């Protein structure tokens, strides 16, 4: 790319931030794509040394649709 | 069943070895067929002779090749 | 005639110069030390032999990474390139994926163009000559 | 034994260049088998480093620990030495740049218990190693500001490489 | 003008096969951003942050007023400020410290 | 919460787990492979009679072979430059 | 698209990408050539480790031709799966024929007083890649 | 092990073999004996074979110095720098010629792990991956949710 | 008393060694080392670099005036006569300018040749680099140039020793044929340049201000900066992209942390495609003539 | 991977099988004369014959 040698490690290991919709979509399906965008495991440069990683902002998430009777048959402990 | 591997010359895997059709080996292999892949030895050229033994190949298929990357 | 061992300093010389690094008492005390020595040794072939593996993993991913960014999966990206007779190993590939993005395109446009052949034989009789990407060609 | 403290004083340095920076005073000073303990001791003399002269001796005159006279006699006999046997002028002018506690020679006896049974004591004895500097004092570092973090951070991610790139 | 893949972002890849069969060819040159597909540049955003005259009768004053907080709002606040944890921002021991190698090895 | 008593793999009481849709399909695959091992099995080339010692000589010349090379174990040769090249161990250079 | 189209487009890409190989308009070129059983990604003046050894004497140049790939900034030619020796030429230059550094091989078990330790030193050799050139004869 | 001993990179010194070669051994020195009955290995090589070594090696000065000495040794310097010391301390003929030769053909770094079998120069041909190489661009750049000016 | 006598001298190796570590001795000369023939070194550095030299022309080269005025002192110091001998000893001065103006000559014939584009400053900055004195020192000193330099005060001044270095260049000159010092050169020194990027060679301040001014030569009217790509304006790690255009035509393009620095880096991508300097650019050639 | 392709099209299923990749030798001299044969490519020729 001819750029300089700070520029371009620069360029390469940039931050980007996402946007997901959550109107009626599932939060399974949700996290899928979602958990990919924070660890980085979309960029050809991923390793899990380097600090790589993107933001995410998921909007509408009072409104997301589980799938079945999972409304009333899923369940979250804590101790 | 692992003398009869050992006495047909089928210690190493995935490694072709040609036998005869006669039924004294077909006597063994029938006590190991579940351990071994048969398949039929075809000649499209036929017997090698001794000018082109050095440029024989066996390919996947089961086709013994006598002239094999000519020149 | 009593024999008694003098070199003895080099004896543990060799042990304790393989455990400089170490933290605790196992960089000082020799009994300490060969037992972690020992152990720091084996655990050395073990990850060697991982050390492949792990690398071969890595590589998938980022072609994993690179083939989604063009919206083709790993698995199509990997058939419907062997089926191009194009023999190019996962190494390579990741290094074209990171150093060439403009030439892994074209390796993702070429599977993508041999996998949508594949699925117009199977949807006709079966009787289509084979695609223009699709020939095999043998070398003999 | 060992005794290296003592001969650092004997090392005569060549003469220098007129125009080189002047060298400041180096004194050596140490007391051997002192009756105060080796961990006790170590305190005090963690108290007094990078501190001057003048101070150090004030901070020790109202501590009331016993090796707290016994180090004020030591810094006290080496400005001695500074200001007589090197050429040292304003005896003021001295900071203790290092000083630290080693253990002597101990002591073993018995120490009754009852039934029968004993207990080996070990009588203490610990040594004192200072050294002063002509000059004013250091000046103590300062904890890093919020500036230094972030430019420490972003240097950080700007010496980042593809790991196992080509 | 038939592509399996988009001409838009990277590059227009035109695919091809050799008459005798034994080598694929691809022309793939580089695709520009046109100029209506960018904004202009935001030039004068701190215009006035940048350059404020206190007043016309004394000279400008370069005071940056600091309130140097303790350890303990100063990592919450680089935390927020780069979008990490707040365990990564204290100092280590002089064990971690001396062990690091002073001349890392260099590539390139 | 909910425990398999003793160890999970043996007694009378083990661990349900269940076959999967891949296990199947290897099965299905070794049959296939060994369906088609007892076809070339089945009609020989030659009869029960015809092979009646077709190939003996070579197995006689086989046998006495490995009675030639088994026979033939014994001290191998001493010779004098065996000894008198210890001598050459104080060569110097005059 | 139809094959009778099809083809006559390929011919008009070949004969574009053959009449740009031809008139020197390439910059550098990069090549992926298989060599003692390994796959480089390999550009000029570069260097590659080769952990056999090498019956070759120190400053003789050779010549590779398992060329699976070239291309540069506007072309990239593929192989089926090998390029011909005509189109492709890569000539490299040997450099160093050095030993590795001593690696070390243990296995223990426990408990059973079974522990061998054996190190290996592999001869390297180190290899230059002077050149790559690209014929302008393409079909 | 690797965490143990240094490591480097796969580095050529002064660019070695890109406009010529240059044989980067420089000089040899022998210390043998000529009466200690564990140097006969080198007085055979140097009888036979160092005469021979040096026509076919220009570039090295060969330095023999018989003195009493238990363990012969030669001493191998490099044009960086780096002084190599060997022992030939009871060794056949053969065995000398192979070390001797081994020798010559190194380039004289030091002999430690190398992190990569590889070593490239501007590698970014083409163009290096970024995260904005293989985004399409919207009309105007306008983000996801931004509202147009007019 | 353990008897024995392998033990007690295998540890005064080991006690050499602290002595080393704790008082490292100071850097010496080649030559006092007991291992030297000064003819020999001479007639391998002409066969190493497989070269032919005349032995007095580099004789010639290899004394210093530094040297010279040191051997001086010695003899008064003793009081015997030399000057016969001594005082008509060639330094090598002259042949040091014969060098470096050749080299400086020959430099800048294969930066205009291969690379028309460059201005008349930029190639002047690009054989003043080669002919440095980091550079030179750095390939004297691995060519075993500084070995054989009679100087004092080891290790080598550095400009002494890049005196040195052209002084062999002038003796080759002599010896072998003008186009044959120009491959040393080329093999030796234009090397150097390696993955080594302009401006790095050539530092500038005014980027954009350079620009115009070229654009003006090659009939351009004027760049325009546009916000190609961004991501983040409020964090505190922003990338931004701004791309130059000309008549609506793009021409470069460059990162940054901000706008200001982006900007001038996207100057620096223009500049570099306009004097034919890229990354992309066809490598040095390196075959016979 | 794709193994069960290549079988049927007649090649190996390991690309490393005796085909053109394998046989055909990785390096030669620049002036054009033969390098000296692979130690794997005489015992694998060996085994065939
Ligand atoms: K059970
Ligand atoms: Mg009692
Ligand atoms: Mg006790
Ligand atoms: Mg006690
Ligand atoms: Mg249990
Ligand atoms: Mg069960």
């Amino acid at each position: 790319s001819s750029f300089s040698k700070a520029p371009q490690q620069w360029a390469t290991f940039a931050r980007v931030w996402y946007l997901l919709d959550g109107k009626m979509q599932p939060p399974g399906k949700l996290a899928a794509m979602a958990s990919v965008k924070l660890q980085g495991l979309h960029k050809p440069v991923y390793h899990q040394l380097s600090d790589c990683g993107d933001h995410v902002v998921i909007m509408n998430t009072r409104h997301i649709a589980f799938s079945g009777n999972k409304w009333e048959q899923k369940v979250y402990s804590s101790h | 069943e692992k003398d009869i591997i050992k006495m047909l010359g089928l210690e190493k895997a995935h490694t072709p070895q040609v036998h005869k059709n006669i039924p004294s080996v077909n006597a063994k292999l029938k006590v190991v067929k579940h351990l071994i892949r048969i398949k039929p030895l075809k000649l499209p050229q036929g017997l090698p002779t001794e000018e082109d033994m050095a440029n024989t190949c066996l390919k996947s298929n089961g086709e013994l090749v006598v002239r094999w990357l000519l020149n | 005639l009593r024999s008694r061992v003098t070199d003895r300093y080099w004896r543990v010389q060799e042990v304790l110069k393989h455990a400089r690094h170490f933290r605790g008492r196992k960089n000082r005390c020799y009994r300490l030390a060969v037992r972690a020595v020992t152990r720091a040794f084996v655990k050395c072939t073990r990850a060697r032999r991982l050390k492949k593996r792990s690398l071969r993993t890595l590589w998938i991913n980022r072609i994993t990474a690179a083939s989604q960014e063009h919206g083709l999966k790993y698995p199509a990206f990997i058939i419907n390139l062997i089926k191009c007779q194009v023999e190019l190993n996962r190494k390579v590939l990741a290094d074209l994926a990171i150093y060439e993005p403009k030439t892994f395109k074209s390796l993702a446009a070429l599977a993508k163009r041999r996998r949508e052949e594949g699925f117009a034989a199977a949807l006709g009789d079966g009787k289509e000559p084979d695609g223009i990407f699709s020939r095999v060609v043998q070398h003999r | 034994i060992s005794r290296k403290w003592e001969k650092k004083n004997k090392i005569v340095y060549p003469p220098q260049l007129p125009g080189e920076p002047r060298r400041p005073a180096e004194i050596y000073h140490c007391r051997r088998q002192i009756k105060y303990s080796k961990d006790k001791m170590w305190y005090l003399a963690k108290l007094i480093r990078g501190m001057s002269i003048d101070q150090a001796l004030a901070q020790l005159e109202f501590s009331d620990k016993k090796g707290a006279q016994i180090i004020k006699e030591v810094l006290l006999e080496a400005q001695d030495m500074a200001v007589r046997d090197h050429n040292v002028e304003f005896r003021s002018n001295l900071y203790v740049a290092e000083s630290t506690s080693g253990r002597g020679q101990y002591l073993k006896r018995i120490r009754y218990h009852g039934r029968g049974r004993f207990g080996i004591m070990e009588k203490v004895f610990c040594h004192y190693f200072v050294k002063l500097v002509e000059g004013p004092p250091p000046p103590r570092e300062a904890p890093k500001t919020a500036v230094a973090h972030a430019r420490e951070y972003i240097q950080e991610l700007r010496n980042r490489t593809i790991t196992h790139a080509l | 003008t038939y592509s399996s893949l988009p001409d838009d972002y990277n590059c227009k890849v035109e695919l091809a096969l050799t008459s005798d069969g034994r080598t694929i060819v691809c022309y793939h040159p580089s695709v520009d951003i046109p100029y209506e597909h960018t904004k202009p540049i935001p030039r004068p955003d701190p215009v006035h942050n940048i350059e404020e005259t206190h007043d016309l009768v004394l000279k400008t004053r370069l005071e940056e007023k600091g309130e140097h907080l303790e350890q303990g709002p100063m990592i919450e606040q680089l935390s927020k400020m780069f979008f990490t944890t707040k365990h990564r921002w204290y100092p280590r021991g002089q064990y971690h410290r001396r062990r690091r190698k002073p001349n890392p090895p260099k590539d390139r | 919460r909910n425990r398999i008593p003793g160890r999970q793999w043996i007694g009378k009481h083990r661990r349900p787990r269940p076959v999967s849709a891949q296990a199947k399909q290897n099965m299905i695959r070794r049959l296939e492979t060994e369906a088609e091992n007892q076809y070339w099995l089945s009609r020989p080339f030659l009869t029960a009679e015809q092979e009646r010692g077709h190939a003996a000589v070579r197995r006689a010349a086989a046998f006495q072979a490995l009675k030639a090379a088994q026979a033939a174990r014994f001290p191998a040769h001493r010779r004098l430059e065996e000894q008198l090249g210890h001598l050459l161990v104080t060569r110097k250079w005059s | 698209p139809d094959p009778v189209e099809e083809t006559r487009h390929h011919a008009e890409v070949v004969g574009q990408v053959n009449e740009l190989i031809a008139a020197g308009r390439y910059g550098r070129l990069f090549a992926v050539v298989h060599f003692a059983g390994h796959q480089w990604k390999v550009t000029a003046e570069d260097l590659i480790l080769i952990e056999n050894e090498l019956d070759v004497a120190c400053g003789e140049r050779i010549r590779l031709e398992k060329v699976l790939l070239v291309g540069a900034d506007n072309f990239t030619l593929l192989g089926k799966p090998l390029l011909g020796k005509e189109l492709v030429r890569v000539e490299a230059t040997v450099i160093e024929k050095t030993e590795s550094w001593p690696k070390i091989n243990m296995k223990f078990q426990k408990r059973k007083n079974y522990q061998r330790k054996r190190i290996t030193v592999n001869p390297q050799t180190v290899l230059r890649i002077n050149s790559i050139e690209i014929a302008p004869c393409l079909c | 092990t690797a965490r143990g001993t240094a490591s480097r990179f796969l580095t050529s010194v002064l660019h070695n073999g890109l406009g010529r070669y240059v044989q980067q051994l420089q000089r040899l020195s022998f210390s043998l004996s000529r009466d200690a009955p564990s140097s006969r290995g080198a007085r055979e090589f140097v009888e036979r074979e160092v005469t021979d070594f040096a026509r076919r090696n220009p570039g090295v000065v060969i330095y023999v110095n018989p003195r009493p000495c238990c363990v012969p040794r030669v001493v191998a310097e490099y044009l960086n720098g780096a002084v190599r010391e060997e022992s030939i301390h009871c060794k056949s003929v053969e065995e000398i010629a192979a070390l001797v030769q081994k020798l010559a053909d190194q380039s004289g770094l030091d002999v430690i792990r190398i992190r990569k079998p590889f070593h490239t120069d501007s590698p970014s041909i083409q163009g290096q991956w970024h995260p904005f190489t293989n985004k399409p661009t919207t009309l105007g750049g306008l983000r996801p949710r931004e509202v147009q000016d007019p | 008393a353990k008897k024995g006598f392998r033990a007690a001298y295998r540890f005064q190796k080991e006690l050499e060694r602290w002595r080393l570590l704790r008082c490292p001795p100071p850097p010496v000369r080649r030559s006092e080392k007991p291992n030297w023939d000064y003819h020999a070194e001479i007639q391998a550095f002409g066969h190493r670099l497989q070269e032919t030299f005349s032995l007095d022309l580099l004789k010639t080269a290899f004394v210093n005036s530094c040297y010279i005025k040191s051997e001086e002192a010695k003899r008064q110091k003793l009081g015997i006569d030399k000057e016969a001998a001594l005082l008509n000893l060639k330094d090598n001065q002259e042949l040091s300018e014969q060098g470096i103006s050749f080299s400086q000559t020959c430099l800048t014939q294969f930066f205009e040749d291969a690379f028309p584009d460059l201005p008349t400053e930029g190639v002047t900055s690009l054989v003043d680099f080669l002919t440095s004195e980091e550079v030179v020192c750095h390939v004297a000193r691995n060519l075993a140039v500084e070995q054989l330099a009679l100087s004092a005060e080891f290790p080598v001044p550095p400009p002494v020793l890049r005196q040195t270095f052209f002084a062999v260049i002038g003796a080759l000159l002599q010896s072998s044929g003008p186009e044959r010092t120009a491959l040393f050169i080329r093999d030796f020194l234009i090397t150097q340049m390696t993955g080594k990027e302009l401006f790095e060679m050539w530092t500038i301040t005014n980027p954009m201000g350079l620009l115009v001014e070229e654009l003006k030569k090659r009939k351009i009217s004027a760049p325009e900066s546009r916000l190609t790509r961004q991501s983040g304006s409020t964090t505190a790690l922003p990338v931004y992209f701004v791309g130059l255009y000309c008549d609506r035509k793009l021409i470069a393009e460059g990162p940054g942390e901000t706008v200001l620095v982006a900007e001038e880096e996207a100057a620096r991508v223009a500049l570099r495609k306009l004097f034919g300097f890229t990354e992309n650019r066809r490598p040095w050639d390196y075959s016979k003539p | 991977a794709g193994s069960q392709w290549r079988l049927q099209q007649g090649f190996a299923a390991n690309p490393s099988g005796y085909g053109p990749l394998t046989e055909l030798p990785d390096w030669s001299y620049a002036d054009g004369r033969p390098a000296p044969p692979m130690k794997g490519q005489l015992r694998r020729k060996a085994q065939r014959e």
